[PDB]
Parts: structure tokens; C-alpha cells; sequence
């Protein structure tokens, strides 16, 4: 089927994940597939409910890794990370940079 | 053409009969030479206002008169006295103001009389004495305000009337007594407010009354004396409940019309023993709190009952209803499901918009012929796995917004429609394979429907 | 536009009748056509309304002419007329025939 | 050369020469030796690790990022991360600990995020946190935790993010989460929270998103009042039962409010005031609600629905209050006269099905430039003004099914795509192909109107 894979289609790949691994669905375009992992790639994160744990896209601007969606973990470089999101600018409420470029 | 009066068309009726068509010929007046013989006159749309400077009795061999769109004011009382033969008399489209007062009398054969889209507002008692033989009597689109009672008397042979198009405002006790072989009653269109508790009681015979159309403020129960009646209407009015037992008095019932009637109230028992009786519909009826009772009423085919308050069903209210074929519920406040397997021959169900929390096991059982399933927009947080296991054919089935966070796969496989969004706890995948034949789907999520090659970049979730 | 008719379409003929005529429909090869009648020919009977007066066909077994539908007026010769429809029998209420055909 | 990339192991250079070595899906029956330092990233997963160690490494002093997932550990000895002065991610999950590591866990200065989901711990040591100056993220999710260890997360003013879904935790206490006035993002999902404080959400100032979904909640949590900086709000699939009077009051700046799959039957009239940043409103069954709901400081509005309520009527001027609003659905009320709507621009949709209105005066629909589609199926509509409907150019589908129509207004309305109105038994005048182009979609209470139109860009049409 696949690797820690319960049950999978020949055409669509990996239908449902061992117990605590993550499903991840790629477009093969135009197909879609289904990807079983310990934890989700860069991009993703991990995504954890009763039924199914699910690697979610982070489609935040600048985001390289995150906690969940509307919260980024670590932003990309070049753009100062503020509560979980990514500004050039960074606030105002008291924030200002170190010697890294985590606006305190 | 020998006594075809010039200008006119003849024919032969039987052989040496004569059939006489003027009409369309903007007569002033009717031909002097007309030729007896004449079975057949057809004089309509003739500006003709007198009759006559030369009337023509003694065409005792007239079958049929037609008078028709002339701008005749009245009717001399010895207008008609030659003709034995009569059997069919049109004076419609006329501005009579009033039934001939005598001119109409012991016109022996006389068999249909056509007295409709005039000015009529007077009818004269006795003006239809000695038509023994009289079976249809047109008077619609007239300015009629009574049921002239007294001259309707006489009539007992009558078997079809229309009094539609009047301006009839009430219905006295026995205002049609005499009339026991009357078959057909039309009094639609009118002004009917109120009318009595023995107001149709003369006609036994009768089969069908059309009341719609009119402006009645309560149900009417004479309809109990009527038991040979067929064919009932009183819809577009605005009557407000039906009552216990109301059509106890007529079975043999076929089809009963009162929608456009703003109907909050039903009695329970309102519907029993019609075994001829085939869909029932009942829609708003808000003060409805109990599934209505159907003894001797088995033979429903299509029941639909909504926007009302029935909590719950009778645990047997299918042994009422077999034959059913189509149940509709929707938007009650339903909880609990009976057996619904005893109801075979369902074909389609509609359970939409209740408060139904549980899919048992035993509430779809044996339901062969089902084909359509609808239960969205309830309150279901769990389904029995073999809840759908024997449903043969199956083939659209609606749970949207039900609170559902699995799937019973089991059976139903290959089923045309499936409709599942608004079931947010419902994440898991699904796969192409289980479902063939799917032409349309819903799902919660967009990469659940991906895996049936939707998905774009048509269902959908969003 | 056209014989005691008030408005007419290129397509389905005319809309609308004068005051107290009938409108009878033609349906030719999927297509309706309107004419405005001082009645309504044989086969239809005469329904008014305060809208629109029709002519309505009158699909009854054997019968010739109508009252409304669900009434027969006068029945095919060959078949008994009984209280507006049409059989080869006609009971046993108390009918039976004379020399014509009313049982 | 192998660099000393511990064999079996594959490595790669993250900074300058810092170093990246994975040795993960190996099912090692536990970690390396030599693997020298230098290493910048460590990802040990799914390898079958009972214990750390019989020889574990410290003085790896520039390890970033320490990855431990999937290798059954049932406990972590005290001084299992002493030596790593840089660790900035820990990674423990899918392991059978049972409790949160007592003192292991401390004094990890530099350590920004923590990853404790998937195992069986349900038990959190007060002070296990100790000294986490560094600590923006926490996962605990998938556990089997009871209650809020209040006294363990007092130490943790520096957190952002927090998950403790999917356990068990039935109760909040008031002030649970106090000291913790940096935290923005808090999931209490999916688990058995039935009665939760007052003030048991007072702590969080910053707090900007909370998830209470899928939980057992009997009534609306009003600690909601305390937090100011909240944006996005969940509590969705409850048992919760009213809407309080100003409910969302204490939270302005509100943008998303989740709390569908809620038997919800009574919402308050001004529990939905100055929301400027909501932008969608819908309020499904809610049978106790018998005024409009006022929406004063919250013009912003862009759908708003809501059905199966004992609505009698508007306010004359509803439509002041709703701008911007583009879709509005009031189907399933007791709604008798209308408002102008005039005000409403923008509208692109109106489903106002099954309510009890007798009649369209003329304004009520004036100047809707924008509207698409308009529903008025299933009510008693005795009569309609015939320019109700002249002024609506972008109007395309109307539906006037099961009411009490006699005739029918046809001007403006010209070139519509879809038209239904079956149900109007009184309406049996016939209607012209031309007044009518581009009809797809036709209902028609007698079959010879049907006719009228070609029937027994194609074009249907049925009785
Ligand atoms: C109410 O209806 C009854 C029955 O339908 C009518 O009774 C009928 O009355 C006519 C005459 O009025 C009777 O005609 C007969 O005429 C011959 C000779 O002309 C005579 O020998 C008979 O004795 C009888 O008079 C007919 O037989 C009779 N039928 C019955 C069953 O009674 C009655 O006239 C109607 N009354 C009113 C006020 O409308
Ligand atoms: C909740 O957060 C506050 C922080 O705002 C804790 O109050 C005390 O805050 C001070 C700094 O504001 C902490 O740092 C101290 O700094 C000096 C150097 O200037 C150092 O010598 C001390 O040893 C200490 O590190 C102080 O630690 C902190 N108090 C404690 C007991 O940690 C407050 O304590 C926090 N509550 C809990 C339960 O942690
Ligand atoms: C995992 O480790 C255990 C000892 O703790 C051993 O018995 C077992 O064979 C190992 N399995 C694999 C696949 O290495």
C-alpha cells in the first residue's frame, strides 16, 4: 500500500494513515495523491483531530514554518516576525530588533 | 339552396332535416323566409336587439337555437311557443337583464340552456316551469346576488349548473331542495361568505362542488349530507382550520382541493375512511400537533405534511400506510424514528429540517423500492453502520448539516446522489471506488472531493 | 391583430381575447397558437374565468361534448349517456333506455 | 570523506560549516557515537529508542534543533539535555511518556518551541518549565491531560502559541492561564469541557485567536469579555443553547466567530454590536428570536442570514445599519410588511422564502442595481405594484413559486435568465416568447403557458 499506510487506491495513492502519522495530499496535476509521514514537510504543518491528522499548508505571506494557520513559527528571512506574523515594519506596541529579527 | 335563407350556409341534419348557419353575418334583424324543416339555427354574433318584426314559430322541428353574441334586451313572453322539437337554447353574450319571465315556459324538450355572460341580476320564480326535460343550465358571468331558491324548485331534473362569476354572497338552508338528480355544481368566482349548516341537503345525487374562488371564512359542513360526492373544491378562500370528521359524510371522495387557504388547524380524525383517496397534502398547518389518523384510508399514495409541530409518530403508522410511495415530513420537530419497514412501496422520503438526533438500525429496514432520501438540516450526531445496508435502490441520499463525523459505507454502494457538507466533524477521506455512478456530490472539505476528480485550483464545500 | 382579439405575438398568435370570448389554443408541431372564439368548438366546453376565458378539451371516454370535464354533456351514439359519463352498461341505480340513449 | 556523519546516518552543512545530520527512519536501537560536534541539527525519528542513555552526548553546545518523535520513550532522565546551550526546537512526540519530563525539561534557556502531542502524559510537575526564559511555542495535544495545570504554566510569560486539544480536560478554573500575558494563539479543542469560570481566560492580554470547538459546553463562555486583542473566535459544535446580551462587547477587532453545529435558540438583540471587522453573520434555527438583532458599529456586514426565527418585521431603516451587506437571507420567519431594501446597494441576493407577506409595494426594491437573484417563493403575496421590479437591471432570476398571484407585473424585468411561478393557480393568462429572451429556466402553473414558450440556451419549461 504504502509505507505506515492503511489502505490506499492504485490511482489516488494512501486513503487513510497508521495512527498518529499525518496524511499529506499532493497534486500530481492533475491527480491528486495521498503521502504518509511521521510529520509534515516545510510549508505544512502538523494538524492533529480524532479522525484524521492532517499536514495543512501555511498560506501565510512570508512564512516559512508555522504553529498553525494565522500563526507563523518562523518567518522568512529578510521580514521581522511579530506575534506569529511577518511585517517589514513590526510595531509600535513596543517590538524594535536585536541582534536577530524577531521584533521584540 | 331552397329556403336557405340568402346569404346564410345550410346543410341536411338527418335526411330532409335542415341545418341553417347565419352566423357572422351582421344581421339587423333574422330572415322572413326561413324555411320549416329546420332543425338547426345558428344566428351568433348579429347586432341583432329585436325579435321580431317577423318572429318565426312553427319551426316545430328546431333541435337547436343559437343566439348568441346579439344585443338582445329582453325576451317576449310568446317567443318560443311553436317549437316542440327544442332541445338546446344559447343566448349568451346577450344583455339580458333578467331570465325571461315567461317566454321560457313549458318548453317541454328543452334539454341544455345557455344563459351565461349576460347582465342577469333578477331571476323570476316560474320562469323555468314545465321544462321537464332540462338536464344543463348555464348562469356564469352574471350579475346574479342570491341563489334564486324558489325558481330552482321546478328544476328536478337538472343534472349539471353553473352559478360562477356572480356576486352570491351567502347560501340560505335548502336552497337547492328539489334538486335530487343534480350531479355537477359550480359556484366558484363568487362573493360566498357564509352558508348554512343544510345548505346542500336537497341533492343526493350530487358528485362534484366547486366552491373555490370565493371568500368563505369557515369550512363548510353541509358537504356531510353529500354522500354520493366525488370531486371536492373549495380552495382560494380563506378559511382557517378543518374540523374533527370533516368529510365523515362522503366517502368515495377522489380528489379534495383547499390549498390557497391559510389552514393552521386540522383535526386528526378530519381524514378517515376515504378509501378512495389517493395524495393528501398539508403545508403550514402550524397548529398541527399529532400525526393525523387514517383508518380506512390505506390506499395514500403520497403523503406530505409540513410546517407544523408533530413531536413524533405512531411506532405502527406505517400499517396505516401502505401503498404510500412518498412520505414528505419536512420542517416538524421530529426526534425519535418509527419502523418506517412495514411502509414498503417508498420511494421517496423527506425528513429535512427536523430535530432527529439518531439513525437507529430497524428505521430504514426493507425499504426495496426506496430511491430518494433526504434528512439534511437535522440535528443527527450518530448512524447505525447497517442503517443503509438493505436499500437495494438507493440512489440519492441528502445528510447535509446533520453533525455526523462518520460514514456508513455499507451497502448503498453505487447510489447516484450523496450530499454530506455542513457535517464539519466529518474529515475523513473517501474514496472513488465504493462509488461508482456518483453524478452528483457534496462534501465538507475540497480534498474530499478531489478524491472523487473534482476539485479545481461541480460539488462543492465553500 | 386579429377577429375580437387585443394583443397578439408573432410567435404564439394572439395573447389576450375581448371581453367575453373564449381563447383556444392550436398546438401544431410544438408549438401554440392563439385564436379568440365566441365559444369553444366540439370536443371543448366553455370555462370562464375572470382572467381568461378557455376552452378546455374534454378528455372523457366517448364523449362528444361536455359541460365542464368529468361531465359529458352529449355522449357518443352507440354508448349510454349516465350522469355525465359514458358506458356500455349503466346500471341498476334505475336507468335503463328508451328510444334514445340517456339511460 | 564520511566527516564522521555518524555511519548509516546522512549529514549536509546548515550555516557556514555548522552541521545537519539525520539519522531518522534508521530503527536505531539507540543514538550514535562519535557524530561530533558542530551539528546544528540532530533528527533521530521513528527508531525504536528505549532509553536515553547508556551513552548519551552532551557538549554538543551548537545543536539547534533536536528531533525525538516516534521512538517510544517512557521517561527522560534529569540530565538528559544539559550540554545544549543553543537548542532552539525540541521534538518529542508520538512516544509513551506519561508525564511531563519533572525536571529534565529546565533551565533549556535558548528553547523557543516544544513539541509534547501524541503521547499518554497526563500528569504536567509544577516548575517543569522552569527557567524556559526563551519558550514562544508548546504542543500537548493528544494526551491525556484532566485539568489546567495552572501552577506549571505560571512560569511561562514568554509563550505565543499553545495546543492542549484533544485530551480530556473538563474543567477551566478561574485565572487558569494568568501570568501567561504574551500568549496569542490558545487550542482547547476537541475535548470534555463542560463548565469553564468567569474570569477563567483573565490572564491573556495579547490572546488573539482562541478554539474552543468541538467540546461539551452547556452555555456561552462569557471570560470571552477579557480579551480585548481577539480575533478569531471558535466554540463551535457545543450543546450551547443563547447568545447573551452583549456577548462580543468585550471584543471588538473580532473578524471570524465560529459557533455553528450549537442548538443555539435565543440570541440577544445587541450581542452583536461595534464588530466593524465581521464580515459574515449567519444565525440558522434560532426559534426564540423574535426582533431583528441590532448591528450598531457594525456596518461591515457582507452575508447576513438568518432563518427558522419568529421574526415579525424590520425596522423601517434596517438597511442604514447594512451597507456593504451583498447577500441577505431571512427565509423561514413570520415577515408580513417590507422594509425600502433601497438602502441595501450592494445586495447581490434575497431569499425571503417562506415568511407570510401579503404584499410588494413599490419602493420596497427600488434602485437594487447589483441584485442577481430574488426569492419570494411560499409567501401569501396577494399583489404586486407593477414597477416593484422596473429597477433592476442586473436582475436574472426570480422566483414567485406558491403564492397568491392573479396576474403578474412584467415590466422591467426584461431579459431575466430564470422565472418561477407554479403555485399561482390564478394566474392563467399566457405570456409572450419576446418580453422575455434568454429565459433558460421557466416554471409555469398551467402547461399551455409552458406551450406559449416552444415546450411540448435550449430553453425549458414545466408545469
Ligand atoms: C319537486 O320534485 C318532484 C319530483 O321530482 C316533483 O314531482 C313531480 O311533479 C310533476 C308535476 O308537477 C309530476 O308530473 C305528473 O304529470 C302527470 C300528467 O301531467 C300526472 O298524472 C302526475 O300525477 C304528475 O302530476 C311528476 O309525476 C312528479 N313526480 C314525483 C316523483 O313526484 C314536484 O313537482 C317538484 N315540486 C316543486 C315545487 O318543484
Ligand atoms: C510572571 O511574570 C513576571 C515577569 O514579569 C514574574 O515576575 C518576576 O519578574 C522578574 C523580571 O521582571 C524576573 O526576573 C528576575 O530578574 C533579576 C535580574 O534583574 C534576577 O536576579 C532574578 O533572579 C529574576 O531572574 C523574576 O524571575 C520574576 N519572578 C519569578 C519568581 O520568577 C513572575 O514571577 C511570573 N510568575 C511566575 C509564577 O513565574
Ligand atoms: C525494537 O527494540 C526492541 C527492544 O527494546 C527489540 O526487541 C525489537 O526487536 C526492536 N525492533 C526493531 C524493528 O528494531
Amino acid at each position: 500500500c504504502a509505507k505506515g499506510c492503511e489502505l490506499c487506491s492504485e490511482v489516488n495513492g494512501c486513503l487513510k494513515c497508521s495512527p498518529k502519522l499525518f496524511i499529506l495530499l499532493e497534486r500530481n496535476d492533475i491527480r491528486q495523491v495521498g503521502v504518509c509521514l511521521p510529520s509534515c514537510p516545510p510549508g505544512y504543518f502538523d494538524a492533529r483531530n480524532p479522525d484524521m491528522n492532517k499536514c495543512i499548508k501555511c498560506k501565510i505571506e512570508h512564512c516559512e514554518a508555522c504553529f498553525s494557520h494565522n500563526f507563523c513559527t518562523k518567518c522568512k528571512e529578510g521580514l521581522y516576525l511579530h506575534k506569529g506574523r511577518c511585517y517589514p515594519a513590526c510595531p509600535e506596541g513596543s517590538s524594535a530588533a536585536n541582534g536577530t529579527m524577531e521584533c521584540s | 339552396l331552397r329556403g336557405c335563407p340568402t346569404h346564410c350556409h345550410c346543410e341536411p341534419d338527418g335526411r330532409m332535416l335542415l341545418r341553417v348557419d347565419c352566423s357572422d353575418l351582421g344581421l339587423s334583424e333574422l330572415p322572413s323566409n326561413l324555411s320549416v324543416f329546420t332543425s338547426y339555427l345558428d344566428l351568433s354574433m348579429n347586432n341583432i336587439s329585436q325579435l321580431l318584426p317577423n318572429p318565426l314559430p312553427s319551426l316545430r322541428f328546431l333541435e337547436e337555437l343559437r343566439l348568441a353574441g346579439n344585443a338582445l334586451t329582453y325576451i317576449p313572453k310568446g317567443a318560443f311557443t311553436g317549437l316542440y322539437s327544442l332541445k338546446v337554447l344559447m343566448l349568451q353574450n346577450n344583455q339580458l337583464r333578467h331570465v325571461p319571465t315567461e317566454a321560457l315556459q313549458n318548453l317541454r324538450s328543452l334539454q341544455s340552456l345557455r344563459l351565461d355572460a349576460n347582465h342577469i341580476s333578477y331571476v323570476p320564480p316560474s320562469c323555468f316551469s314545465g321544462l321537464h326535460s332540462l338536464r344543463h343550465l348555464w348562469l356564469d358571468d352574471n350579475a346574479l346576488t342570491e341563489i334564486p331558491v324558489q325558481a330552482f324548485r321546478s328544476l328536478s331534473a337538472l343534472q349539471a349548473m353553473t352559478l360562477a362569476l356572480n356576486k352570491i354572497h351567502h347560501i340560505p338552508d335548502y336552497a337547492f331542495g328539489n334538486l335530487s338528480s343534480l350531479v355537477v355544481l359550480h359556484l366558484h368566482n363568487n362573493r360566498i361568505h357564509s352558508l348554512g349548516k343544510k345548505c346542500f341537503d336537497g341533492l343526493h345525487s350530487l358528485e362534484t362542488l366547486d366552491l373555490n374562488y370565493n371568500n368563505l371564512d369557515e369550512f363548510p359542513t353541509a358537504i356531510r349530507t353529500l354522500s354520493n360526492l366525488k370531486e371536492l373544491g373549495f380552495h382560494s378562500n380563506n378559511i382557517r382550520s378543518i374540523p374533527e370528521k370533516a368529510f365523515v359524510g362522503n366517502p368515495s371522495l377522489i380528489t379534495i382541493h383547499f390549498y390557497d387557504n391559510p389552514i393552521q388547524f386540522v383535526g386528526r380524525s378530519a381524514f378517515q375512511h376515504l378509501p378512495e383517496l389517493r395524495t393528501l397534502t398539508l403545508n403550514g398547518a402550524s397548529q398541527i400537533t399529532e400525526f393525523p389518523d387514517l383508518t380506512g384510508t390505506a390506499n395514500l399514495e403520497s403523503l406530505t405534511l409540513t410546517g407544523a409541530q408533530i413531536s413524533s409518530l405512531p411506532q405502527t403508522v406505517c400499517n396505516q400506510l401502505p401503498n404510500l410511495q412518498v412520505l414528505d415530513l419536512s420542517y416538524n420537530l421530529l426526534e425519535d424514528l418509527p419502523s418506517f419497514s412495514v411502509c414498503q412501496k417508498l420511494q421517496k422520503i423527506d425528513l429535512r429540517h427536523n430535530e432527529i438526533y439518531e439513525i437507529k438500525v430497524d428505521t430504514f429496514q426493507q425499504l426495496l423500492s426506496l430511491r430518494s432520501l433526504n434528512l439534511a438540516w437535522n440535528k443527527i450526531a450518530i448512524i447505525h453502520p447497517n442503517a443503509f445496508s438493505t436499500l437495494p435502490s438507493l440512489i440519492k441520499l441528502d445528510l447535509s448539516s446533520n453533525l455526523l463525523s462518520s460514514f456508513p459505507i455499507t451497502g448503498l454502494h453505487g447510489l447516484t446522489h450523496l450530499k454530506l457538507t455542513g457535517n464539519h466533524a466529518l474529515q475523513s477521506l473517501i474514496s472513488s471506488e465504493n462509488f461508482p455512478e456518483l453524478k452528483v456530490i457534496e462534501m465538507p472539505y475540497a480534498y474530499q472531493c478531489c478524491a472523487f476528480g473534482v476539485c479545481e485550483n461541480q460539488c462543492s464545500p465553500a
